[PDB]
């Protein structure tokens, strides 16, 4: 599916050892901090956390070996979705998470026609609640549209 | 009943459409190391 030359990866492999020097399968900003030190440019501790928690997937700030790989690999077409059901969470819920809660699908159902209450979301969430949390996550989202 | 059915239709729809909108964007997350 969209995989890459095993003389790609293998190439990154080998500059992985010898750039990491953490001795993690992953790569952090530090290592970022030392290697674009060395090379004239020296960024401060939040553009290294910031650069480096939006260059890898989900953000947790560091990229790992698959996460940087397959950012690479997103500039040729991978898949349809492309993790578009992603800017669905980050619609239903501006505050920065991938969590909708029966407010926040409210604020959807405002989108389009329909006035709901708790009632219409409660019941709304009960369906995707697979959890019973109460509240819709994101395999939660997805089972609803794709029901994979 | 059914008032989550077609209003939950709507709703993960209503963003599932909107998706497509932030598609065709320049984005700098990759910022450095991404060009090599
Ligand atoms: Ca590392
Ligand atoms: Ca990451
Ligand atoms: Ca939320
Ligand atoms: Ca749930």
């Amino acid at each position: 599916a969209d995989q890459l030359t095993e003389e790609q990866i293998a190439e990154f492999k080998e500059a992985f050892s010898l750039f990491d020097k953490d001795g993690d399968g992953t790569i952090t900003t530090k290592e970022l901090g030392t290697v674009m030190r060395s090379l004239g440019q020296n960024p401060t501790e939040a553009e290294l956390q910031d650069m480096i928690n939006e260059v890898d997937a989900d953000g947790n700030g560091t990229i790992d070996f698959p996460e940087f790989l397959t950012m690479m690999a997103r500039k040729m077409k991978d898949t349809d979705s492309e993790e578009e059901i992603r800017e669905a969470f980050r619609v239903f819920d501006k505050d920065g998470n991938g969590y909708i809660s029966a407010a926040e699908l409210r604020h959807v159902m405002t989108n389009l026609g329909e006035k709901l209450t708790d009632e219409e979301v409660d019941e709304m969430i009960r369906e995707a609640d697979i959890d019973g949390d109460g509240q819709v996550n994101y395999e939660e989202f997805v089972q609803m549209m794709t029901a994979k | 009943g059914s008032r989550a059915k077609a209003n939950w239709l709507r709703a993960f729809n209503k963003v599932r459409m909107q998706l497509q909108e932030a598609r065709g964007e320049g984005e700098m997350s990759k910022s450095l190391w991404f060009k090599g």
